[PDB]
Formats: C-alpha cells, structure tokens, sequence
C-alpha cells in the first residue's frame, strides 16, 4: 500500500542518472532563498 | 521549494537539500558542557557546545551522545543539534520546507511518534516523512533489487528488497557498532602502555582508528607475520606531541566485526548475518540476493574488508552460486543521496504527511503513512 | 588507498563546493541587508567578518532595528573589550525571546564564518 | 614436595608481602621504597651506604629522598625493583630462591612488558625453578571462600572491580580506576595548606600518609556532616609532629576520602567506586546479577577507612533496584586478604600442575607467561 499502483523503476533509474550527470558535470549553483530575502533584492 | 534530507545516524549528522548530489552540511552530533569553572570575569557565555564547534574545544568539555544504540536517549540535546542544523548550518527556515529523516529498522514506536511531535509542534514544518536508510541506500546504488548491509556508527542491519518490496522476516538488526570497536581499541592500546580514559581521549582514539586500520584476508597468517617482523608496524602524532607505535592491533579492532567473541558477544559475525538473512527469503530469488550485494555505511570504509567479506560469504554459499559485492567508493554518503532522489520524484509529492492530516490523527498518524 | 582517496576527492570538491558558493552567495545579501538598514545612521560595513569582529557595528544594527536604546559599547580595543561587546549584544538578543545556542562572543571575535552567518539570519528572520 | 613450600610474595604500590605456603599470615610486611642521601658526609669512618630499601628507609628518611619503584601497578624501575626482592629473599625469609618456587600477584589490566620482564627477573638472576603469576582480585575471592561474587581491590596504586561466577570470570567487565591512596595522600597534603600547614618533601608524606591512616574516615552522608562540621567543633582532632608540633586536622577528616566517591574533587572525569561497581555489574549478563548483588568482597588497604561499607551499600542500593539485597562483605583482615588467597592457592595439590617450569622457560623465551596464568 505504501509505493503507488502506477510507477517507473526506469522513471527512478532515470532521476538518478540526471542527478549524477550534474555531479559529473560540477555545475555550481546556490541554493533556495527565502522570500523574505527575495524582497530585499 | 526544494525540500531538506537530514540525515541522523549515531555518531555524526547529514544534512542537504533536495535534488543535489551531496550533502551541504556534515558535522559530528555531539554536545558537550564545561566541566571546569570559569574565573576570567568577561569571557563568553555559553552553557553548551553543539557540533563541530564542541570538537575543538575538548579540553575543557565532557562529551555526550544523544542517541546511542539507534535510540535517542537525550531529546533536549536532540533538539540542540536540529536546531543547529537548520539555523546554523543551513540557515533555512524550517516551516518554508518540508524535512526527510532516516531511522534504524528495529526501533521503539515512541522514537517515531516522537520525532513527529517535535517536528511538527516546535518547528511548525508544512510536512514531514520518516524513511528506512537502508532501502534509501538500494536508491542510490540504482538496483531494483538486492541485499543490503547498511553498518554506521550505532547499529548494523541487513534488509534484502525485492522488486521495491522490503521483506519484514529477513531484516536483522545486530548491535555490533562502530563505538564498540572504538572501545575494544581502547582495551587493547592498553596492552601496549598506553591509557586513554577521557571522551577527548576517545575522540583521538577515534582518529586512530579511522586513519590506521585495515581488515586482513586471512587471521592467522597476518599474526605470524606480525609475530615474525616488524613491518606491520606504523606511527601516529599524539595532539600533545607524542609518538605511538601500533603494529599488531591495526588488524585486530575491525577482526571483531566477523569474530564477536571478542567483544563477549553472543551474536554471529556480520557475514553470518548477511548469509542467514539471504536464507530466510525463497528460493528462487536467492540469485538476485546473492549477485547484489550491497555495503554502506562509515563502518565498512576500512580497506579489505569487501575481498574478505566475498571470500567468508563464497565459504558459507553453495559452490555453484555467484557472489558478486558491491561497494562503492562514495558508499559512506550514499544512504542521504537516496533519500534526495526520494525527495525529488515526482510521484512521492503525493506522499508526504500533511500538517492538518497531523492535526486530525494525533502523532500515531506516521504508522499509516510510513513503513 | 585509492578508495580512500576517490573517497577524499569526492569531499574536497563536491561538498567544498557544495557549501563554498552558498556562503558567498549569502554573503553579499546579508551585506546588502544590514547595509540598507545601516544607512539611517550613515554607517556602512565592507566586509561582514571583520567588521562584526568589535561589535559595535552589531550594537548599531540592534540600535536601528529595535526601536530603544542599548548601554554603552566599552571606549577600547583590546580583545577583552571586544568580547564585552559581543557579548553585551548576545545578552540584548537573548532579553527578546531571540533563541540562540552555540553561538557566544568568542565565536564572533576569532571570525566563525557560519556563526556570524547564522546570527545574522537569526536578526533578519526572527527580529524582522 | 611435602616439607618445600612456594613462597608467596604481594607485590602492591604501597607495601611488600612475603611470606611461605600454608601460612595464615605473611612473615614479613615492609614498605616498598629506594631512598639515597642528598646532605654532605663529613664523618670519616662511618662505612658508605649507598643505597637504603625498606623499612629502615623509613627510620633514616631524615636525611634521603624517597623513590616509589612501582607507580600505579607498573614497575617504572627495574633496579630498585630487584634490590627489594633481594631484601625480601635474604634479609627478611632467609631462604635461598632455587629452593622454592615463586608466587607473584598483580593488576588486572597491565602492559605485556611488566609481565615478560617479571618473568624475565626471576628466572635469570635468582634462579628459580618454578614462578607463577596472578591476579590479586582472583585471590581475594579465594580468600573469601566463595565461588561467586564480585571483588573490588583498592590498593596505594590501582583499583580495580573484576566480577566472577561459578568459577568463571568475565574479561570484557573487567574495569579499572587509576584512583588509590596515593592520590588521596596527594589531596590530603594539598587541603592541609588552607588550615596553614605546609608539606613538600617527600620524608613529610609519610606524615601526611600517617595522619591519614590515623585520622580519617567517610562520612555516610557528605552535606549533613559539613553541616555539622560548619556548626560545631566536636569534630576536630588533635595530630603530634615528631618535633613536638601539634596540628589540628578539623573539617579535613571526611573530606580526604570523599575524593573516593566523587573524583571530580580532583579534577578526574571518571565516575566513583560505587559507580564503577554498579557499571560492572549491569556489564554482565542478566541472569548473574542478582548473585554478583548479593556477593560484593572489599579488599586492599584503602578500603579500611572506618565507614566505607555502610556508604557503599546505601549508594549501591541507591543505584540498584529495590526489589533485590544488597550486602558488602568485609572482613576484618581484608588488608591481607590477597596474600591469604595466594597461599591457598599455592597449597593446592591440583595447581602443582600448573607451576612454569624452567625448562619451559628455556624453550619459549620470557613469552612463556601469556600462554599459562591468567
Ligand atoms: N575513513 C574511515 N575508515 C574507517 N572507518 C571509518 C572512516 N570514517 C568513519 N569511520 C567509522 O564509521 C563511523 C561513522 O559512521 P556513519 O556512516 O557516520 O554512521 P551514521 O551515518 O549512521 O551516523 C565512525 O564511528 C567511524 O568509526
Ligand atoms: N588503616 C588504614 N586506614 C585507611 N587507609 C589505609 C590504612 N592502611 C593503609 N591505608 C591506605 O592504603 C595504602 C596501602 O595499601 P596497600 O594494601 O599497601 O596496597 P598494595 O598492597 O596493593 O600496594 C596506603 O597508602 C594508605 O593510603
């Protein structure tokens, strides 16, 4: 009951291998910023 | 919004944001209060050291663990190194994202009823969900289906995954830690003179271990060539300046990993374990089971320990099954970057407990939720 | 060795990384931040960590945001006189309900990037 | 066989015990120190002395500087260490060494080297045909008399807790405290220095050792008698230096001891004796414990401040829970007790098997000590 009825496991292999593309390229980028700090800019 | 995978083993604290390769912030999860009284009039003030800022201090601070054997003993300390955490480290407010945390298989119910309470009622996070870490480790090796030994700071256990399907007769939870091998070191530095009893001193005797260890292939033929001469010998600078030679124990603290007669335990070793849990599944998917074997965890970082791990696990299999193991070089961290690909499917957005579901069924609502 | 070192590439870049352009990111907004409500008393800081190092710049943004007015920073230089400061200012922090744990003057004075990062984000969140 | 009898030697910190098998008290008891002159010798005709050992070290300790061979169970100096063990064999037992065997206790938990040196001494240079090594706590319980229990021995060097059942004995909660008479002598001569009595030689120790040994015991409860300590001053006592001086000892009495109890009086992190015993308990399995509660031995000499057993029974009972009984036995003569055990021990007609030969020695080297004993 835990997993949903309609899912990849190639959708899940596919997410891992975008999120190691990035590791292999080493882009950087910041993170998230609030939007309390977002009105100040 | 990108939401948080925090990480708590034993011993040390991950934390990151969702959809990255590696965790932002890695530090120690120990908390530590001054022992000593205080006679320079105008100093700081500070009642406790949290984290990486208690670790250089360890002179004049008595360190502490608030969770121990996979349980929190302490959760005031606990809260300490969340609110760190979040403040500190990530500076992220914490009711602007949902969270992600990780607990051992075998734990009492009022742990998670109670990380549901605090996260819920003092941080006021929109939503929160609480994962197994050794299934999240399969995530981040990419097999659908294996065997994974998952062995930190704290606990060891085994779960094998079929299918996404995590079987519950086969999970088996040994207590044969990290900490525990730190202090059977302790016991046998003795033997050579030398006497560490503080927690700093068990901090550098941690230092030790992690830095000069290793697993040899064989027992016996490594104690008669340590017997026989002296090139298994090797040096470490003491913080005070001082020379410790170690030589034989280097192979002997992880040795109790396989042998737990050593440490008095009653328990198998680590490959007896991997290998009855492979036996308490079918038949017909023991060749999955047995040709995906998977390592995580700090623990198994020591060198030869995946060459000895085949070989005791190829010795208790039958002679016509493959053994094949798997470890990866980045197997340490592996456990947090599953739980950031479970954070970013696009399909578990429909999974998160909600905070006015929290409202409606108390904190008793994360059994349904979660396995 | 060679796991162990792949093991520690992969902790000097990814996670160096990782943290290294947040902390500069965050740095030039939280400059810009305190600077904007440091302009009233025409007061303005180049470079976060060495300013909040004597801790008077920090008794002035609590002068401006609070709306009262705080004791007197001490007239010296010394490092003593600096943790007077900070302290003084953790103390006027501490009187507002501002929850604040690891974080003390000499943590402030020998420079901690995160510390100082962390209680300025504490001002800008709780205070304001 | 019959008529020869091993010799049976304690070797603590402190003191030297000897004496031979079959006996219920050693022969001879002396303190083990290595004392030299440091004054000018002017007296031409006197003789030249250069080194004194023992107890008329003691007498003469006006005029030298005393030196402890063994610091916290460990022999530091190997040279002193036979000049005693020459004076225990020929001045104080009068017996040659080839003629018996050897019977030597120590810690639980030491260096390889002591034990390989200690064989290594005694059959090079003395010439003994047969040695032995033990473990102190063992022996107490032989002197006990019980198959079970737990056994905590404080000495002037080490304390250690070792728990045994039905003959077995656990190493894994095996602890050991470097907490002893020694630095208990050491706190007492710093707190003399507040009433304004000063001690810094080391011929001044021994009064202090003394004046603890006369004048000391342990209050079973610590705020209570501060209290009553502040209020009045019934609890004062009166000490006579050897020059005649009289000192007033006062509120230090209970508070020397205490040290004991709570180490963090002298700035150790480690927890009690008490605590140490309870720690050693729960190490254990479960089914054991309620014998290792009912079966707690006291031995070694620092356990003979008055009022030591009523403390550690309310403390143990505090930690324990309530359901089970809680007894410390002591007997009287629980200075001696290790020596006891060690004759009996020496006596037994089944250890004879387990003497270390010399020929043995021969064959394997001072290695020989790890393969036997314990
Ligand atoms: N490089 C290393 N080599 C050997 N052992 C290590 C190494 N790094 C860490 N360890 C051991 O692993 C433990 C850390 O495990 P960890 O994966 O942090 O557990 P968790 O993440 O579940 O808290 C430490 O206690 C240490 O003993
Ligand atoms: N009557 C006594 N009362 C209190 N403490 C004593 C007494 N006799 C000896 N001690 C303490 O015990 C120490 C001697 O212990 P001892 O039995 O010689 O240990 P070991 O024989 O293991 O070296 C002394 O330094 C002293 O501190």
């Amino acid at each position: 009951q835990f997993v949903p009825l309609y899912t990849d496991p190639q959708e899940v292999l596919d997410m891992r291998n975008k999120i190691r593309e990035q590791n292999r390229q080493d882009v950087k980028s910041a993170g998230p910023q609030s939007q309390l700090l977002a009105s100040v800019i | 919004i990108a939401a948080l995978v925090v990480d708590n083993g034993s011993g040390m604290c991950k934390a990151g944001f969702a959809g990255d390769d590696a965790p932002r912030a890695v530090f120690p999860s120990i908390v530590g209060r001054p022992r000593h009284q205080g006679v320079m009039v105008g100093m700081g003030q500070k009642d406790s050291y949290v984290g990486d800022e208690a670790q250089s201090k360890r002179g004049i601070l008595t360190l502490k663990y608030p969770i121990e054997h996979g349980i929190v003993t302490n959760w005031d300390d606990m809260e300490k190194i969340w609110h760190h955490t979040f403040y500190n480290e990530l500076r992220v407010a914490p009711e602007e994202h949902p969270v992600l945390l990780t607990e051992a298989p075998l734990n009492p119910k009022a742990n998670r009823e109670k990380m549901t309470q605090i996260m819920f009622e003092t941080f006021n996070t929109p939503a929160m969900y609480v994962a197994i870490q050794a299934v999240l480790s399969l995530y981040a090796s990419g097999r659908t289906t294996g065997i994974v030994m998952d062995s930190g700071d704290g606990v060891t256990h085994t779960v094998p995954i079929y299918e996404g399907y995590a079987l519950p007769h086969a999970i088996l939870r040994l207590d044969l830690a990290g900490r525990d091998l730190t202090d059977y070191l302790m016991k046998i530095l003795t033997e050579r003179g030398y006497s560490f009893t503080t927690t700093a001193e068990r901090e550098i005797v941690r230092d030790i271990k992690e830095k000069l260890c290793y697993v040899a292939l064989d027992f016996e033929q490594e104690m008669a060539t340590a017997a026989s001469s002296s090139s298994l010998e090797k040096s470490y600078e003491l913080p005070d300046g001082q020379v410790i030679t170690i030589g034989n124990e280097r192979f002997r603290c992880p040795e109790a990993l396989f042998q737990p007669s050593f440490l008095g335990m009653e328990s198998c070793g680590i490959h007896e374990t991997t290998f009855n849990s492979i036996m308490k599944c079918d038949v017909d998917i023991r060749k999955d089971l047995y040709a995906n074997t998977v390592l995580s965890g700090g623990t198994t970082m020591y060198p030869g320990i995946a060459d000895r791990m085949q070989k005791e696990i190829t010795a208790l299999a039958p002679s016509t099954m493959k053994i094949k193991i798997i470890a990866p070089p980045e197997r340490k961290y592996s456990v947090w970057i599953g739980g950031s690909i479970l954070a970013s499917l696009s399909t578990f957005q429909q999974m998160w407990i909600s905070k006015q579901e929290y409202d409606e069924s108390g904190p008793s609502i994360v059994h349904r939720k979660c396995f | 060795d060679n796991d162990n070192s792949s093991a520690r590439l992969f902790e000097r870049s990814r996670i160096k990384a990782l943290a290294d352009e947040r902390e500069v990111v965050q740095k030039k907004t939280f400059t810009k931040w305190v600077n904007s409500h440091l302009a009233r008393v025409s007061c303005r800081i180049t470079d976060l960590y060495k300013d909040l190092r004597d801790g008077r710049m920090l008794i002035k943004l609590l002068e401006v945001l609070s709306g009262e007015m705080l004791p007197k920073p001490t007239k010296g230089k010394m490092r003593i006189h600096c943790l007077e400061n900070v302290d003084k200012a953790l103390q006027f922090l501490k009187e507002q309900r501002v929850h604040l744990e690891n974080m003390g003057s000499h943590d402030i004075v020998d420079g901690n990037h995160r510390l100082v990062l962390g209680l300025i984000w504490t001002i800008i969140l709780r205070f304001q």
